[PDB]
DNA sequence: TAGTAACATAGTATACATAGGCGCTCCAGGC
């Protein structure tokens, strides 16, 4: 979302929860990466668990959510005593931490551990001083703007059984950007004024 | 309490005697193996040596870079519990940058906490 | 010569590219997001010509730069990627050779899956996510309709090296130790 | 936000695994600008757990289990909780205070009245074990109480009622699909203000059609219909017409193209029907329409069993967007489908209440089968035509067939709505929920244990007690204790006059009379001792009194004359429902898995019932009167007279003499029989005398327990038995009766041999207790064999609770009669099948007639066999 | 370090089932 930050599982577990935001002291973390050894893995019908270890604290559990239909990477479970790099975001549940695995990669060059530890120390120092410095009625409320009104009228006017697509919408309206088209379409679909017919790019009004 | 449940600091051959009765990981350049197989010698890349002993003689042929997990004994020797051989088929490993990494880590241990720090 | 190693936070703080000439610097980062929409377009098949051709709904495409009509076209890679490092993130745009190096497959190869195997195309995009490289980026600031928008152009991507990178990191941490 | 905020809640929901300590409320709110009601959602946070710690009298060390001779106090308990438990189980913030409570339940070694320690803390902290023990405390209560129950019993909310919120807030982001949202900080601000009339709701009734494709073995949706009413009153009469708007949508499954000029025909007929391209378009249109209409009650047939699961599965497979619009809560991960008994389906439609007519029909009335055709035939008086699944594909050739299919679907939806309005389900459900206090969607779901549990919970909470904590954790089983008593009958035929006497609400009156309650009766199979007759009424007697007094007013309304028959039927159904609720409240005391299990409490009631029946029988026999029958609360008297006024006077005298003794118990005349035919226990037939006065009275047939009311005999045998028993009770000479019976039997035999009877009068109906695949001995079970064949052949996926019909065919394979059962469609379609006449003449008519005619001289089994011509020798 | 386009940029796991009582006949099949 914003920036990945290398860290260590010791810092991960020592982090605290404040208003859905995990802070290790005065350091905010949302996505993290860690490099370590897998000691034991357990196979679930859908998920796969791993026992990562960075020799800084007790071994940690990492959960990788894989769909059992895609029999591509689950059959390639990494054998033990292998050093791998894990990128993902952590999760908290009943005062025991957990890790969600966005990506798992076996490590080929083995100077990467020292590079990773240097990243950890340097980033921790830099961002710790970066936070260390100071100065851091109930109505339905309806109403549509003119742009959304034009979009709705354009959607309504078409006689095609499958409805309009994005190309025609962009062609007819040259007075506003594509992003405005996307926002108006999203809002109209959320309010139920339009619905998709076949694909996500086809739309049609519901009243007609 | 098995050793894999406790923190193991990375200590080179420089400060072997300062971590007595403490878990420790060591890595480096294999030099010589005793014919018995219970113990061997290791190089830290700085010209210094460190000896490792095992309760049972080693059964497999070892070579290349190796790391050992153990504890410093009264004789400043390492009682190994596990070891892993490091790959050298593709990329060389430069131990000097590793050593300076240990020096830097010891320089600022606060940002690399050992154990659970409250 | 030597790459002007600069964190993106420093790049946005000093206002790189606000001068009359663009500024050049390179950095290592990891890809966090890519856009698969509008990524493919038809370029002019004439040699050393890359103007976007216009379909005439007849199987023959006429190029305005060469004023010439051809029955075939060549695919050309255009991509927008979200680069991100430990501190900040940036939006960059690639070209044929750089995106082809990043993805690892030539454009004509991709010309088949988008027509016959969408799943394989999605898989190819997927397996290249969360990779780290060294990108040379040139920054310049152009104004369009009275707002200044910073744009990033990348002309070279390379695999990450560890020796000199580690030496530079050690040098920087030593330097910050005094400060 | 402006001071107060009034709204009327309908449904509640909570999630203790993702958003602990929050409770959602959905309902209606009045808007002055538009002069209408709109949907609203209010979400409540900060619900704290409550624990009660029981101090000891002497300090016992755990390791040794001995007393150290040290007195105890509240300070010691506080110190032990703070120092040991809080640090061990990671509890940071808490509030503690001593209180007084009363306990009168199963847990032993607890004083009736004592001082407890009340501890409250936020729900996000871990949960203590259910069996905690300490140095100074011996027990704890309320460790695993849910948040919804805590909120409901703390705020004294009893069903739907008007609520007010003090100092609301505004959410940063939308959560629900409601028009207006609100936020409450603490459950202290919510107050009950119910003193006014409820607002109207919006009702939607719907039904769809399905077809099975040959290539892909899945069920597709090809047509839908829906009817909407906008101002459905909740407490008044059902509006007429019951619908105000409607819509229909049709689509082609995957390949077949619509017949040519279909759109032109639709325009010509000016029908508001929407054509779609693929299934995804239909699903999207349906979701958009339900979101736009915003219904509050969705009514359909077999919703929970088949329709909802198919709809959700097709939504998942077709990858349609915005599946959560079917409910009211924004969710993206759909719950696991099928799962346990209706858990996933109920969770999928959160915020919207589902009304299935099948469950309501099962609860309220009694039928031989519960498919839509039978319900239409019985509740209404109309015929519904059934379209086989096979022909559906063929109807895709001409536009007229498609229009007929759409009209049939619309008619099906209209029939469902008419049945729901006729049965008067919504007012009854609302009244029951307001009486009990649970969530009324669960009331619509069914079941009798939850209502009683919630009623007792409310009654005990209101009276400053402590309730037991929740337990962690097919066919009728073996009996556990003695039940009622049935007197020895006096078999035969009676002609002079029969009188019937009966008690009113025997078991509630027993409970109210003898002051039987959890608190009062002291429990150490042995029947306990009666309570001391100087105490006060317990909670159970008062609740039973309220429930039994709620019925006398309905009976008084019934007694009024000049009423339309439908209103009489509705009142009768309501009174029967109230009686069943009271009886269920009694019977829950014997449920093994119940929260208030207590066996002696019911054994005492049954023992007193038997004793009272004995005493009444002896007292009646003392007056030189002959007693012939009685069934655990009633007495039959043979007056041996003809004058009616004498019988009335004798009954009045007996009633006056009996009522003179007891305090609350009462007796009454339940009927006067002109002639009675008694066969066995709980098996008789009689003519009930209805006094119309004015010098005349009308006699009506009545049967009890015979093989004429059972659902597992063929219609031919039932008709023959009804005719014979009608002839027997008539006033004629015996010889004429014998001759008429013989002539009727000879005609029946000749007609059956000739094969002139319709096919329909041969079916046998049975029901399945379990799933068809769970019977190891399917070889000899016909209603399992036919069910398995139906399941394996096509669709409709017959399951537990359904009814299966079958007939016996002649396959020419010299097998037993029980292994040659076939469905009626198989008999009609296949050519090598015919109705087995000998089996039907030997095992269906002969036993019934023989059993009915047993106590009549001149007719015997061998004569019956000879009359049918069934090879006499 | 020409040539490229158009104009801002995205959340996803899970975990938790309900069900009033007993008394008195019927049938199918093997022993
Ligand atoms: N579904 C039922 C019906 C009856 N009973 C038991 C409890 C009753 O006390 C007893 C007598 O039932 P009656 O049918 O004779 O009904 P009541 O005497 O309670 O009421 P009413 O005055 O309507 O006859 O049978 C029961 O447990 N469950
Ligand atoms: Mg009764
Ligand atoms: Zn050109």
């Amino acid at each position: 979302a914003q920036h990945i930050v290398p860290c260590t599982i010791s810092q991960l577990l020592s982090a605290t929860l404040v208003d859905e935001v995990f802070r290790i002291g005065n350091v905010e973390i949302s996505q993290v990466t860690i490099v370590g050894i897998i000691r034991h893995a357990e196979k679930a019908p859908t998920n796969i668990v791993y026992k990562i270890d960075d020799m800084t604290a007790a071994p940690m559990d990492v959960r990788q959510w894989v769909d059992t239909d895609d029999t591509s990477s689950e059959n390639t479970v990494v054998p033990p005593e292998t050093y791998v790099k894990v990128a993902g975001h952590l999760r908290s549940f009943q005062n025991k931490k957990s890790l969600v695995a966005f990506k798992i990669m076996p490590l080929e060059d083995m100077n990467e551990f020292t590079t990773h530890i240097l990243e950890v120390i340097n980033a921790h120092m830099v961002l710790s001083k970066a936070n260390s410095q100071p100065s851091a009625s109930f109505m339905p409320a309806n109403g549509l703007t003119v742009a959304q009104n034009q979009v709705l009228n354009l959607i309504k006017a078409c006689p095609r059984p499958e409805g309009l697509n994005f190309q025609d919408l962009k062609n007819q309206l040259k007075h506003m950007s594509v992003s405005s088209i996307k926002q108006a379409v999203d809002f109209l679909s959320n309010e139920g004024h339009i619905y998709s017919t076949v694909d996500d790019d086809h739309f049609k009004s519901t009243d007609a | 309490v098995d050793m894999m449940d406790l923190p193991r600091s990375r200590i080179n051959a420089g400060m072997l005697a300062q971590f007595i009765d403490k878990p420790v990981c060591f890595v480096g350049r294999l030099e010589k193996i005793h014919p018995t197989g219970k113990m061997f010698i290791l190089s830290d890349g700085e010209g210094k040596n460190g000896t490792i002993e095992l309760m049972e003689p080693l059964d497999e042929e070892i070579s290349g870079i190796v790391e050992v997990v153990g504890r410093v004994t009264a004789k400043a020797t390492i009682l190994c519990t596990s070891y892993v051989q490091f790959k050298e088929d593709s990329h060389p490993f430069d131990l000097g940058l590793y050593n300076e990494a240990v020096k830097i880590i010891h320089d600022f241990p606060q940002f690399y906490p050992l154990g659970i720090v409250q | 010569s030597n790459t002007n190693w600069k964190t993106l936070y420093e790049v946005k703080s000093e206002n790189l590219g606000q001068g009359d000439k663009p500024d050049y610097f390179s950095s290592v980062a990891t890809v966090v997001y890519l856009r698969k929409e509008n990524c493919m377009y038809q370029a002019c098949p004439t040699q050393d010509c890359n103007k976007k051709v216009i379909d005439q709904q007849n199987g023959l495409y006429r190029c305005e730069k060469c004023d010439t009509e051809f029955p075939n076209f060549k695919y050309r890679m255009i991509l927008s990627v979200n680069i991100a490092d430990f501190q900040e993130n940036q939006w960059v745009t690639c070209f044929q050779e750089s995106a082809e190096a990043i993805l690892g497959q030539n454009a004509a190869y991709l010309g088949e899956l988008k027509d016959k195997n969408e799943q394989a195309f999605e898989e190819v995009f997927q397996n290249a996510n969360f990779r780290s490289f060294i990108f040379r980026v040139r920054v310049k600031v152009e104004t369009y309709n009275d707002e200044s928008r910073i744009k990033a152009t990348v002309m070279d991507v390379k695999p990450v090296d560890y020796r000199e990178y580690g030496r530079r990191l050690v040098m920087s941490i030593r330097r910050s130790a005094l400060m | 936000e402006e001071q107060v905020f009034h709204f009327y809640w309908l449904d509640a929901y909570e999630d203790q695994y993702n958003q602990p300590g929050v409770v959602f409320l959905f309902g209606k709110v009045w808007i002055e600008s538009a002069e209408t009601h709109v949907s609203c959602c209010v979400m409540v946070k900060n619900i704290e757990r409550t624990l009660y710690f029981l101090p000891r009298e002497m300090k016992i060390d755990l390791n040794t289990g001995k007393e150290t001779g040290t007195p105890i106090s509240m300070k010691d308990v506080y110190e032990e909780f703070d120092e040991k438990i809080a640090t061990k189980y990671k509890i940071m913030k808490f509030k503690s205070k001593p209180v007084e409570k009363n306990y009168a339940f199963e847990i032993p070694d607890v004083p009736e009245k004592s001082e407890y320690l009340e501890v409250k803390y936020s729900a996000e902290m871990p949960q203590l074990p259910q069996d905690l023990k300490g140095e100074t405390f011996s027990h704890v209560f309320g460790t695993n109480t849910s948040s919804l129950e805590l909120f409901l019993m703390n705020r004294k909310i009893k069903g739907p009622c008007w609520l007010e919120v003090k100092s609301p807030q505004l959410l940063n982001q939308p959560v629900s699909w409601c028009k207006v949202e609100a936020m409450a900080l603490k459950p202290d601000l919510v107050n009950v203000i119910k003193d006014v009339s409820p607002p109207p709701l919006v009702v939607m009734a719907f039904s769809m059609k399905t077809m099975q494709n040959a290539k892909n073995h899945q069920n597709e949706i090809i047509a839908m219909a829906a009817l909407v009413h906008h101002s459905f009153a909740l407490d008044k009469a059902a509006p007429k017409p019951p619908f105000q708007s409607h819509f229909c949508v049709v689509s082609k499954p995957k390949d077949c193209i619509f017949p040519y000029a279909f759109k032109e025909v639709i325009e010509k007929k000016n029908v508001k029907v929407e054509v779609a391209a693929t299934e995804r378009t239909l699903l999207g249109f349906f979701l958009a329409k339900v979101h736009k209409i915003d219904p509050d009650i969705i009514v359909g047939h077999n919703i929970y069993g088949f329709e909802l699961e198919v709809l959700l599965q097709r939504i998942n497979v077709c990858k349609a967007p915005h599946w959560s619009k079917i409910g009211r809560l924004k969710r993206s991960n759909m719950p696991k489908l099928g799962g346990r008994s209706g858990f996933g389906e109920r969770n999928a439609t959160c915020g919207r209440m589902i009304c299935d007519v099948e469950i309501s029909a099962k609860e309220l009335i009694r039928c031989k089968s519960y498919h839509l055709s039978e319900l239409v035939q019985q509740i209404l008086k109309t015929e519904r035509v059934v379209i086989p699944m096979e022909n559906i594909q063929n109807m895709y050739s001409e536009s007229s067939q498609l229009l007929y299919l759409l009209e049939h679907t619309w008619k099906d939806a209209k029939f469902i709505l008419q049945i729901m309005c006729e049965l008067n389900v919504l007012p009854l459900a609302l009244q029951i929920t307001n009486i009990a206090g649970n969530i009324m969607s669960r009331t619509l779901m069914g079941g009798r244990s939850e209502r009683n549990e919630f009623l007792l919970l409310h009654a005990f909470y209101e009276n400053n007690y402590i309730v037991p904590d929740k337990q962690i954790f097919k066919g009728r089983k073996k009996a556990a204790y003695a039940g009622g008593l049935v007197l020895d009958p006096k078999v035969g035929f009676y002609d002079k006059f029969i009188l019937l006497l009966d008690f009113n609400s025997l078991y509630p009156s027993i409970i109210q009379e003898f002051n039987i309650c959890f608190t009062t009766v002291q429990r150490v199979e042995q029947i306990p001792e009666l309570p001391d007759p100087s105490l006060e009424m317990g909670i159970l007697p008062r609740e039973i009194r309220k429930l039994v007094e709620r019925r006398k007013q309905v009976k008084q309304l019934m007694k009024q004359q000049d009423l339309n028959p439908d209103l009489i039927l509705q009142y009768d159904i309501r009174q029967k429902a109230l009686k069943l609720t009271a009886n269920s409240m009694y019977g829950c005391l014997g449920f093994s898995y119940s929260r208030f299990y207590a066996k002696p409490l019911a054994a005492l009631v049954t023992y007193k019932g038997r004793e009272i029946l004995m005493h009444t029988k002896e007292m009646v026999q003392k007056m030189n009167l002959e007693v012939i029958y009685g069934d655990t609360d009633s007495i039959m008297i043979n007056t041996n007279s003809t004058n009616l006024e004498e019988v009335f006077k004798l009954g009045n005298k007996v009633k006056s003499e009996v009522n003179k003794l007891y305090k609350l118990l009462e007796i009454d005349i339940d009927g006067v029989f002109k002639s009675l035919l008694l066969l066995k226990k709980k098996k008789y037939a009689a003519l009930v005398v209805e006094p119309t006065s004015d010098g005349n009275y009308v006699t009506k047939q009545e049967l009890k327990g015979l093989d004429i009311v059972r659902r597992d005999w063929c219609d031919l045998a039932k008709d023959t038995g009804n005719f014979v028993i009608g002839q027997i009770l008539s006033d004629q000479s015996r010889d004429t009766i014998v001759e008429n019976i013989q002539k009727r039997l000879i005609e029946i035999g000749e007609n059956v041999l000739n094969g002139s009877v319709p096919v329909s009068q041969f079916e046998i109906n049975k029901a399945l207790t379990k799933d068809p695949q769970d019977y190891p001995d399917k070889k000899s079970l016909p209603h399992v064999h036919v069910a398995l064949w139906i399941n394996s052949q096509g669709g409709r996926k017959v399951k537990a609770g359904d009814t299966v019909s079958y007939v016996i065919c002649q396959d020419g394979s010299n097998l037993t009669a029980s292994q040659r059962a076939y469905a009626p469609e198989q008999l009609q379609k296949q050519d090598n099948l015919t109705i087995d006449t000998q089996y039907y003449l030997a095992q269906q008519i002969h036993p019934v007639v023989a059993r009915i005619c047993e106590p009549i001289d001149g007719i015997d089994a061998v004569l019956i066999a000879t009359w049918l011509g069934l090879d006499p020798t």
